[PDB]
RNA sequence: UAAUCUUAUACUUAAUUCUUAAGUAAUAUAUAAUAUAUAUAUAUAUUAUAUAUUAUAAGAGA
RNA sequence: UGCUGACAUGAGUAACGAAAAAAAGGUAUAAACCUUUUCACCUAAAACAUAAGGUUUAACUAUAAAAGUACGGCCCCUAAUUAAAUUAAAUAUAAAUAUAUUUAAGAUGGGAUAAUCUAUAUUAAUAUUUAUCUUAAAAUAUAUAAUUAUAUUAUAUAUUAUAUAUUUAUAUAAUAUAAACUAAUAAAGAUCAGGAAAAUUAAUGUAUACCGUAAUGUAGACCGACUCAGGUAUGUAAGUAGAGAAUAUGAAGGUGAAUUAGAUAAUUAAAGGGAAGGAACUCGGCAAAGAUAGCUCAUAAGUUAGUCAAUAAAGAGUAAUAAGAACAAAGUUGUACAACUGUUUACUAAAAACACCGCACUUUGCAGAAACGAUAAGUUUAAGUAUAAGGUGUGAACUCUGCUCCAUGCUUAAUAUAUAAAUAAAAUUAUUUAACGAUAAUUUAAUUAAAUUUAGGUAAAUAGCAGCCUUAUUAUGAGGGUUAUAAUGUAGCGAAAUUCCUUGGCCU
RNA sequence: UAUAUUAAUAAUGUUAUGAAUAAUUAUUAAUAAUAAUAAACUAAGUGAACUGAAACAUCUAAGUAACUUAAGGAUAAGAAAUCAACAGAGAUAUUAUGAGUAUUGGUGAGAGAAAAUAAUAAAGGUCUAAUAAGUAUUAUGUGAAAAAAAUGUAAGAAAAUAGGAUAACAAAUUCUAAGACUAAAUACUAUUAAUAAGUAUAGUAAGUACCGUAAGGGAA
RNA sequence: AUGACCCACCAAU
RNA sequence: GGCUACGUAGCUCAGUUGGUAGAGCACAUCACUCAUAAUGAUGGGGUCACAGGUUCGAAUCCCGUCGUAGCCACCA
């Protein structure tokens, strides 16, 4: 069993987990979203 | 028990009909396995299934492979009635609540043989894995070299004792039970 | 046991709708009291009176 | 082993990541690019279609053309599930939030019509798996009021002739192949009992949205830090062979590669062959070697009766007699341990560990035992109800499972039995006051818990299970004697994975 | 689907024995929606561990970090039931001094006021309440190391002839809880201005390249 | 002659 | 090997928290019996295994030898 592919691209699940959206809806994620606002960032999210 | 197709089965919960009524003068049919009528009928000492617990509610006892109860007694007026349930208990069932005559089906689900970890899993049966077995860290069993029991009383992950600890206990205990379930 | 407590399941004014009131009506709970009376009791029914417009049902129960 | 940067050394060293190349010409420039030709490798693929993914990697900017029928999405509807949503007072909660209900979301699934092409709109009403056997029937030989015979066996199509309608229409009979495989069908075996959710005609419409569309997809175009022998979903997948998608080949297709050219010392890897031996090797037959159909027969001991054993082993026929593809096929027996089929240390341990089926114990009556729950509501247990659920030990079955509650717990009953908080009281107290009074302390009557103690019970709870001496001429020790315990190791079994001494004695 | 709807009308227009039915278009009326908006400071709820104690459990760390919620330009506090002491002072806040002092502490580590005196500071006093009870108090479990006020449970007053304050008590003294408001001096941000024995590794790029599935990290 | 030995007792219908 | 308990009347077992010169059984001597053996009634033996030491007095005690199950068990 060789091990380095933990990543398995899936669009889709990648936005649901990951996506502005996701991160808007949720409380948490929310924060998140506003704590990378402040820090400067220009990518909040997938 | 003996309830095999095109037999004809009775309700008595909503009083005795009205056709029997126009025709002692019929308890006996009234009696007859499968048929549903208040223990406020039931001959004392009918072999039972079914038991409720309240006057306006489901059958909630006995109700399993082979499972038999019977009215042990019928207290007229306080409005109860000692029964003897599967485990061997004298409860307080209201008087006026369903019963219905007749020992439940399967009389044999007890001699069934589930010989394959398969058909466990079929049933829904993840595995048990033993405290003894494990670490420490996970069961009060667990831990020790080679196999042992670790001079710990028989008790659950969680450190309730196995073996005779009454869990059901002090303030918090059955109010209807007349006399407890015979024990070991 | 109306302490706790489980479970289950019309209309007239006034201020399309809605709320208040009053008037009756209606239901029901009884009361006032009679009816026809029977085994001092009573089936009731009654006009009339009280007075309503979370209940009820089941279980537990100071 | 300071940090950043630069640059050294190893060193022009190792390596250039499974491989088949040649030539001729593009092009008096080409090992490496294109073209032609030869050769080769892959072929139930290195092929052709695709899914997912992605620096567009493409046969590219003058670019991947869709009203729908073997187009998908979008859309309609749901599953698992999700949700600052939902419902004087939905319930619960340091806040966060959580729960329950509703409601909206959620494809991996469902979803109308159609080549004799097709019309979705608005309005009025009113299917777990698995099988396709038998038998019977129709048919060609027999033989020709037979028995055999072996094949046929539900479906789909054109043709011919009719027949009904008038050259369509449809019915009707007529001939017509082997093997697969497929779709609609029917009838049918088991236990493990097999998703959800979204009307009808009739009338009237319908000037057809958007979005994916390349190439790549067993890989140089995704994941693996690399153009990485790893990982990566699906249908196809010449023929000839065969039981088969096995194995050989390979029509067509697609390849021949960011190293070549020589050389082939020692030496290493990967192979082939090997005289006479024949396990002498060695920790140990590790590795290698070994196959006298693969079909059809035939197949023991034992045993839980299961061709389990067993694909038995050997042996046999079909083929073969010097031998003359690949591929499946690799002996037997004793012992320990585990019943089994399984599981496990992804990257050193696959077992003698785990699991298991069975067995027992034990809790819990269901407004339940268990578990979770800053802690609740509540949820799972279960739309289950003691033949159930939870816990616990042992781990199929035969033959069997002896003794003890000491300890420790559990359990039961005792008004045995200490004590904690909680009271009206009023009293000695003090201290203060001028006394009144006030503020403390302190006793003292009432109804004492659980607990422990103590007595049961409970060891398939947790646990536990003697010694000495002496004895039938010697030996042994039935017997005898003492003592001691809660009980005193019972039946098995025994130098065992348990044996120190110990390479125990004896046997093969 | 507000280039909508509901109309009403205007007109070409239809089924229809003008006439009631609709089809546009056109007017007019009337009917709706339109959250990106900071961070810091402040207040409140919850509340650590390392560490300190040369260990360590009390204690510290520390009501700090952290998480939650909410408010404003600030907020908080604020006009005495405060202190004091037989004299007296007169809201609150910040700083100095008092003072590492009284107090306190496994009397260890350690923690630590106030009065008063000055600074700063603004107009700094002022009705808003028909005067404050399940409150004063008390008992009890807690409770800013000192210094208390609060709070769960439960008992529970009194009218100024009163009530808070001091183990207690007696004197005396002071003040009015259970109703209120309050600039300015302050925190923070941003800007302008001025000064820099500050920065060219604190001198403009970049939260970019890039690493990570992600929060996050983070160049030259 | 044969011919060294013999051993058990407990309480009623 | 300093290092825990045990060395008894012929046999077994004593005794314990001192207030010490026990038990049966075996043996000898009677008896009982026809003769044994049981049963019965009569006597036997402790240096309570050796040193030394204490309270008034240790089987007991302290104080350790000649004696009884013994002691190996941080290995890479």
């Amino acid at each position: 069993k060789s091990r380095g592919n933990t990543y398995q691209p899936s669009t889709l699940k990648r936005k649901r987990t990951f996506g502005f959206l996701a991160r808007a809806k949720s409380k948490q994620g929310s924060k998140i979203l506003k704590r990378r606002k402040l820090k400067g960032r220009w990518f909040l999210s997938h | 028990d003996g309830l095999r197709p095109g037999d004809v089965v009775e309700s008595f919960r909503r009083g005795i009909p009205q056709t029997l009524l126009n025709e002692a003068i019929l308890s006996v049919k009234t009696t007859q396995r499968g048929n549903c009528l208040p223990i406020s009928m039931i001959p004392i000492g009918t072999i039972i299934h079914n038991v409720g617990i309240t006057p306006v509610g489901p059958g909630k006892f006995c109700r399993s492979a082979g499972t038999y109860a019977r009215v042990l007694a019928k207290l007229p007026e306080k409005k109860k009635a000692i029964v003897r349930l599967q485990s061997g208990e004298h409860r307080y069932v209201s008087l006026e609540a369903v019963a219905t005559i007749g020992v439940v089906s399967n009389i044999d689900h007890q001699n069934r043989s589930l010989g394959k970890a398969g058909r466990s899993r079929w049933l829904g049966i993840r595995p048990t894995v033993r405290g003894v077995a494990m670490n420490k860290c996970d069961h009060p069993h667990g831990g020790g070299r080679g196999k042992s029991k670790s001079n710990k009383l028989s008790m659950s992950p969680w450190g309730q004792l196995a073996k005779g600890y009454k869990t059901r206990r002090g303030k918090n205990q059955n109010r209807m039970k007349v006399k407890d379930r015979p024990r070991g």
